């Protein structure tokens, strides 16, 4: 689960990098790990394809 | 009077010439490294020019000393 | 300098001229298949290079390659603008969720 | 800084070298005679036991003892110069590290030969998320590889084309630093090595049909890019075109074995010109290359004695 | 306590002080904009907390800076040439100067004495901190060493002001003898062979404080020379190119400020880090900081 | 009738010139290493500029001695 | 007047000569690195020329001080 | 005083200028090595600054002799 | 003339000599880099000459100063 | 009649200046090697400081000759 | 017919000629060093090397002209 | 009273140039000694004697200066 | 000639000495590179001797200046 | 009148000082090579000490010349 | 005579001293390259001694000028 | 001795000191290369010693000229 969350954070970092945005800290999103992965995967897929 | 004013310009010259000598002495390796940095990339020219222009403060102070000498004579 | 190798090629032949597009003289030579391969080797020994584009333009017929290149040149600008627009739209739509 | 206090120990180590008769008499041994002669040799001071692997490990330990200190005991412009002498093992260790990170084997997989920086840095570089972070963990101030990998690092995360382009930029920045020094002969020796490596890439890629301009490098003086394309094509006349340069005997050859053998011969002959400079740094480079030729000769004689090679089987290995 | 004081003693241009005040107003407007300061070619990305700390430090610097500039009596340099706000007996226009500082015939020894007194006081404070810390850690080596260095410095200053200074060395001959005896006694009780090299290095660190008065006099003489040249070439040379001459002189003054004031401010903190830390050590094992659980938020 | 003012001015000029020469001699290698460090990264440019400006105290003391000579004049 | 104008000319000539000495001292390493970069690439000729011309401000200041001394002469 | 005053002033100026020259000469390679050590790591800045400030004692003794000359002046 | 002519010629000689010293100091590293580039290729003779002649402006300014001295002479 | 106290002061100033010049000339390479050793190992900082301070005996002899000249003054 | 200016003029002309030869040799040191290195590299570009070696003599020509001007103004 | 100060000036020039030469030797001497100390602590006295060898110039300069002051 | 002759001889001596200084300064690197080439090959011994003799024209010019001074002696 | 003893002592001091300067200039590289050699092995210490101490002959000759000046003083 | 003799001796001494300075300046790199070639091979010792002995022509010319000055003495 | 013998001894000491300076300047690199050869092998001691002792004729000729001046004194 820690490797999954770490890969999720790495994917969010690469998604912000390909988006060009920078990691600004803010109030977090309390969500499930697979649920946050599902929220990440579609935007990351659209961004990677674009 | 005809010797007091004469040595003053000699001292002003000994100031200004050695001041520019030290200015170029500082400028040599600094500009060499800056040219190497600009040859590395066309992105580090600004800090190179800053460090190059940084040495001229002593030359400006020596020029002020020469102006003080010309005010003295 | 290449016409010396063309004289080494088919002498009253090897139709070879350079028409236009003055950024580079497009020297086109034509003699045969195999003797022209030998003459291309001799001209590259004299210094020459073939127009070997990547993808399909240096891999398809020249009329078809010109049509595909003109089509890509006419299409790429609106596609790049729409790509930047949808990318910025996705960024402005999902950056807060990605940050949280 | 002081190119003479190191040069004194360089002359002392130059006094500690084996003659050509030490290998000429070693043309006939049975690895016990060779073990006894190495026991007479200083490189056998780390002689652990018997066997070819013990002999090679002792040779590596002797090379670390007599050659590894040259990277130390110096500071300044002389340090920045002498760092770019034993650099092939460091780039090899970095290439194996990149290959292991992209492959997935254990961090203790490659054996990680001795180079210039701390091996603990190489162990710590096994765990790094960013390639630029791994470069910063591997960043020494005067390491040319640190500046090369960071500049080549603005392409992707970790690629093999990134590794090959990093090797190209490594040779390029090595040539840039060699031009960027006050050394009359080190620039020439580095440029000779660069042109020889260009010829080596050409001979290794002859017949591959790939793009030669993507393969050709910049930094040489002995050849041309048109000569590079002619070497890329099947034309040994370009190798015959090398006249007057250090590539003199490299002519009429197509087989890469004897080609790189004569290339190493020309490189060692150019390295023999380093004895002219007793005040700069090229004498130490000549001592390092002499220890390198001794190391190739040592592992060669070791293989010859362990496998029972014919004298004709290695006769093309001690001609120069 | 001291860096702003030495900084205000360094720069005495009230016009440059108001320029720093306007620059702090611009930085404060950037802070009120609540945007992180991003400088591209300077690579300077700053959160607002550090910028606000810098602005508060700048205001605290500018207060004592304007105080000492009123003490030096110089508004954007020597405005007393044009509008005689400073008062000398040569040409009294308005209020007198506490430090005239254009003349060194009456002020230079006083300025040097002030710098030397501040430096010896800071050196005494640092050696006292060293000895008190050696007492607090109950390691008599460092405390006895600070005691011996302090006694050697006191005897050195006494012998200097006696022999090389004025006459009447009777009140301080036993003082110099007592300082030498304290140094020898702590050498016996310490046995570190931290020789007269260490004492002379501490002495040079003490005597280096006059660089403050030096740089202040240098910047003041430069500003006065530029201001006199500009006021002369404007008013006395025509009184018609006052806009052009005043603008060229102000531009050259801005160039000299941009070339000088950074290092001028830097020399105080350099002296501070080189003296107050170094006499008190501050180079032992660097500590381990509070790394609590982050919760980056 | 006296050229001691000219002699004092000549000594002040030689003083300021040699001080500027020494400041430039320090600043050459200082800025060389600093420009190399700036070419390495933009990380320690502040400490580099601090060490660069750190050599100015010699020229400052020379200007102080020159001003003391001028006040003696 | 006696040996006053000759001493003034001696000082002005000393200023100009040591100023040109310092300018050439900077320009040595400057043009060395610039010619190395020019042999590296002809595209960097402009920044190299700007860095080479950067040392001439000392020569300009020395010529101005020499003209000032000539007006005093 | 006469002509001896300007001569003593010239000797004091020669002392101060050559002292600053020696100070910068010591400072150059020392600060270069310190900049290299700072570029290595940020940890050793304290010892680097200690070695940097260790050479100023020559300038200190030169300014001391200068004050002794000015008191003699 | 008296002594002003001889001291004027002395200052002109010192100016010319120090200017030639600085110009040759520039031309040393200039010609070193230029001969290295010539050994690199023969396709740089049109820029190596320009880089070599760049230091001649110092000699030109010193000769102009000497000509102004001779015209004052 | 004067012109002897000033001569002694000029000699003492030249002595102190060239002595500090030699002190800095030693201290440059001394502190360079010491900073290299300190960056190499923090263990030998005291021996490095000893080797650094070892050159101060020349400054000691120079200050002794200066005090001897001042006593002659 | 100056009693002291005549020796002073010779002193200045001699200082000019000597320091001009010093600067010319300072240039010619690195010039001939790189030229001999390229000559050992190849006996082909010796003409450009000799041209670069002769290029430093213009300062010596200017110094000889200044010395001739001083001798004419004796 | 003319030659009273020129002798002191010459003795000062002697002492200053002697210290200049002594420091010029001591630069390389102490550089090599600090390098040897950085190698090991096992060369302390030898490098110490190598550093101490240059001070005879300072000794001879002090002797000439003491002879000049005895003339003074 | 009891005063101008000694000054003319001093100038001729300064000329000859600094000319030999520059000649040896060139001949150092000249003979270094030439002996390196001679160790490389005896086939370029004549080119080495030509480059060695290349420095002597400055000494010839200085000797001619000294001969003109002796004619003016 | 009495302008012989001070001039003789000045020349003798210049002789001894420049002789010691050249002796240190030799002894720098001499002791550098000797120390780097003794650092390799403790096997050629005395031959290195002989090669280092061989440079004292110029110091001996200068001391003889200074003693000759003292006997002339 | 009188002032002529001492000044002529001073000029001859300056010629001889700077001539030996330039001769040793050449001879340093000359003997360095020669001993390097000797360490390479003992079969080039004649060419090495020739390249060593080549530098003494400046010393011969300076001795000739000194003998001419002593003849003027 | 007046101004004659004092300036004569001054120039003699100048010749002696600068001759020892040039001799030490040669002997630095000479003995450096010789010590490197001795560290290479304890077999070429004689030829290296001959090459080292070869740069003594400058000091010999300078001492001869100084003795010639002493005979003139």
């Amino acid at each position: 689960e820690l490797r999954r969350w770490e890969a999720v954070s790495a994917g969010a970092e690469h998604t912000l990098s390909l988006l060009g945005l920078e990691a600004e800290p803010a109030r977090p999103f309390p969500e499930g790990l697979e649920a946050a992965e599902k929220a990440l995967s579609p935007i990351q897929a659209h961004a990677e394809g674009l | 009077g005809g010797l007091d004013r004469g040595l003053i310009a000699v001292g002003m010259g000994l100031a200004v010439g050695l001041a520019a000598l030290g200015t170029g002495v500082a400028q040599a390796r600094i500009g060499a490294a800056g040219v190497g940095a600009i040859a590395e990339d066309r992105s580090n020219f600004g800090t190179a020019l800053i460090f190059l222009l940084l040495p001229e403060t002593l030359v400006i102070f020596g020029l002020l000393i020469a102006f003080i000498l010309n005010g003295r004579l | 300098l290449v016409e010396e190798a063309l004289r080494k090629a088919l002498e009253d032949r090897y139709l070879l001229a350079h028409e236009a597009y003055a950024g580079g003289v497009a020297a086109l030579v034509v003699v045969h298949r195999k003797e022209v391969d030998q003459a291309k080797a001799a001209l590259s020994r004299a210094g020459v290079a073939e127009l070997r584009l990547p993808g399909a333009l240096g891999e398809l017929p020249l009329s078809e390659a010109a049509r595909r290149l003109k089509e890509r040149a006419e299409a790429a600008p609106r596609e790049l603008s729409e790509v930047r627009q949808h990318l910025a739209k996705l960024a402005r739509e999902s950056a807060s969720t990605l940050q949280s | 800084d002081d190119f003479a206090y190191l040069n004194a120990r360089v002359r002392v180590r130059r006094g500690t070298l084996l003659k050509e008769s030490f290998f000429q008499e070693a043309l006939d041994l049975s690895f016990a005679d060779f073990l006894r002669l190495l026991s007479e040799t200083v490189y056998g001071g780390e002689l652990a036991g018997q066997g070819l692997p013990d002999v090679d490990r002792a040779v590596l330990r002797t090379q670390a003892k007599l050659v590894g200190d040259l990277p130390r005991l110096v500071t300044g412009e002389a340090r920045e110069a002498v760092r770019l002498l034993l650099l092939r093992n460091d780039l090899h260790n970095l290439q194996a590290l990149l290959r292991a990170k992209a492959t997935g084997r254990p961090f203790e997989e490659v054996l990680l030969l001795p180079g210039t920086l701390r091996e603990e840095v190489w162990r710590q570089a096994y765990e790094a998320q960013d390639p630029a972070g791994m470069a910063q963990v591997l960043a020494v101030p005067g390491h040319p590889l640190a500046r090369a990998l960071r500049a080549v690092l603005r392409e992707t995360q970790d690629l093999a084309r990134v590794e090959a382009l990093l090797a190209k930029r490594f040779f390029e920045d090595v040539a840039k630093a060699a031009k960027g020094l006050d050394q009359p002969a080190l620039r020439d020796y580095l440029a000779l090595e660069v042109d020889a490596e260009n010829l080596r890439t050409a001979f290794k890629l002859q017949g591959s049909g790939l793009a030669p301009d993507a393969f050709f490098l910049k930094g040489g003086r002995f050849v041309d890019r048109v000569r590079f394309a002619r070497l890329m094509e099947g034309d040994y006349a370009v190798l015959d075109e090398l006249s007057g340069t250090p590539f003199s005997g490299l002519s009429g050859v197509r087989d890469l074995k004897a080609l790189e053998r004569g290339l190493r011969c020309v490189l060692l002959k150019e390295a023999k010109k380093g004895v002219q400079d007793p005040l700069g740094v090229g004498l130490v480079l000549a001592y390092v290359k002499e220890r390198e030729w001794e190391a190739v000769r040592l592992r060669l004689l070791a293989r010859r004695a362990y496998f029972g090679l014919p004298r004709a089987q290695v006769e093309e290995e001690v001609v120069c | 306590v001291f860096f702003p004081f030495w900084f205000g003693m360094i720069v005495g241009d009230i016009g440059y002080a108001l320029l720093f005040y306007l620059v702090g107003r611009w930085l404060s407007g950037y802070v009120k904009r609540n945007e992180p300061l991003v400088i591209d070619l300077f690579a300077l990305k700053l959160k607002p907390q550090v910028i606000g700390k810098l602005v508060h430090i700048l205001n605290w610097m500018v207060f004592w800076t304007v105080v000492w500039g009123v003490i030096y009596g110089e508004f954007f340099g020597t405005f007393l040439e044009h509008l005689g706000v400073f008062g000398t007996p040569e040409h009294p226009g308005l209020i007198p100067i506490l430090i005239h500082r254009i003349d060194t015939a009456k002020t230079a020894n006083l300025l040097i004495l002030l710098s030397v007194a501040f430096g010896v006081v800071l050196v005494f404070f640092g050696l006292a901190l060293r000895a008190y810390l050696g007492l607090k850690h109950r390691h008599m080596a460092h405390f006895w060493e600070g005691v011996g260095y302090l006694g050697g410095l006191v005897g050195v200053l006494a012998l200097a002001a006696s022999y090389l200074g004025n006459l009447q060395a009777g009140w301080l001959q036993g003082l110099m003898y007592l300082g030498f005896g304290v140094f020898l006694l702590a050498v016996l009780m310490s046995r570190i062979w931290l020789m007269i090299p260490e004492i002379f290095t501490q002495a040079g660190h003490i005597l280096s404080h006059i660089r403050i008065y030096a740089v202040g006099a240098a910047g003041g003489i430069l500003a006065g020379l530029l201001t006199d040249v500009g006021f002369a070439l404007a008013e006395r040379l025509g009184l018609l190119g006052v806009l052009l001459g005043l603008l060229v002189a102000g531009v050259l003054h801005l160039l000299i400020l941009l070339l000088t004031t950074l290092g001028h401010m830097l020399q105080p903190i350099r002296l501070l880090w080189v003296e107050f830390f170094t006499k008190f050590g501050f180079y032992e094992e660097n500590g381990r900081p509070y790394r609590p659980f982050k919760s980056v938020r």
